[PDB]
């Protein structure tokens, strides 16, 4: 998801 | 000369973070995608909720309109894209073949093709009418953050976490040009300018750059926003003054003068990362969208 940053 | 964007509507209804907003080309709708696996359609001018479009099995990172405003394509973590009839809400086609998240998508101007980029590090080109994959490009060596056709459909620009922007010949799928910057920061967004001469590229070091890509030359850089973590969309605003528009990880919308690179406005009111902005095709209207702690879309209007 674009809404997550890892 | 500076714009005066002011909040006019807040659009709530998504139940997880929003990922992408886009204005229909005919100007009358906004589409939004969300981590909540949904697409929603809103009236572009009054923010009226129109409909929810459902069917992806996991969240959606991007959504894009066909030229005639009748179709949407969405890119999902369920490894597919889906083509939707906007008026009916029905899934017309499911585009299968990516082996990991689909991150980004766009129609060509003809709207006979869709281009998509994926965490599987490839760019795929698809036939709208059949839903079949026509080309798979080994475009990058890390997830592909953005894909976009130029104005005549003959070119695709891609960007990736590998730090590269590439220009591809649509008809052959072969690489026409690679742009490398200095120290290969991940490139989180890219798109051609309206006139097809430039590409606007975001890198995860708080920087937007305007490139002349035939010359491989940086022409403008824009800073002052926070962008280190998310793939945040950026826009050419052309309805009034020529601006550059971007979300930012400090919950603001930034607006720059394209030519002087000066920040001309910061739009306050989202309460989480502004992951996506869009500029209305004919009115001085900006749509903005924020992550989990906000999950709303805001519409702002300016006189210039």
């Amino acid at each position: 998801m674009r809404t997550h940053t890892d | 000369v500076k714009p005066n964007y002011a909040l006019k509507f807040t659009l709530a209804g998504h139940t997880k973070a929003v990922s992408s907003v886009k204005f229909s080309p005919n100007g009358e709708w906004l589409a939004s995608s969300s981590a909540d696996k949904l697409i929603k359609i809103w009236g572009a001018y009054d923010g009226k909720f129109e409909k929810t479009i459902s069917g992806h099995k996991l969240g959606i990172s991007d959504v894009a309109w066909s030229s005639d405003s009748n179709l949407l394509v969405s890119a999902s973590d369920d490894k597919t894209l889906k083509i939707w009839d906007v008026s009916s809400g029905k899934c017309l086609k499911t585009l299968k073949g990516h082996s990991n998240y689909v991150f980004c998508c766009n129609f060509n101007p003809q709207s006979n093709l869709i281009v998509s980029g994926s965490f599987d590090e490839s760019v795929r080109i698809w036939d709208v009418k059949t839903g079949k994959c026509l080309k798979t490009l080994p475009a990058h060596s890390d997830p592909v953050s953005a894909v976009h056709f130029n104005r005549d459909g003959s070119l695709i620009v891609s960007s990736s976490y590998d730090g590269l922007c590439r220009i591809w010949d649509t008809a052959s799928g072969q690489c026409l040009k690679t742009l490398i910057d200095d120290d290969n920061p991940p490139v989180s967004f890219v798109k051609f300018s309206p006139n097809g001469k430039y590409i606007l590229a975001a890198t995860l070091d708080n920087t937007l750059k305007l490139w002349d890509y035939s010359k491989g030359k940086c022409l403008k850089t824009y800073t002052g926003h926070k962008n280190e973590k998310y793939c945040i969309f950026a826009n050419f605003s052309v309805t009034g003054g020529k601006w550059i528009v971007s979300g930012s990880e400090d919950n603001l919308v930034y607006i720059w003068n394209l030519q002087t690179k000066e920040i001309v406005q910061k739009l306050q009111g989202h309460t989480d990362v502004v992951i996506s902005t869009a500029c209305h095709p004919t009115e001085n209207i900006i749509a903005s969208a924020a992550l989990e702690n906000d999950k709303t879309i805001k519409l702002w209007k300016s006189d210039c």
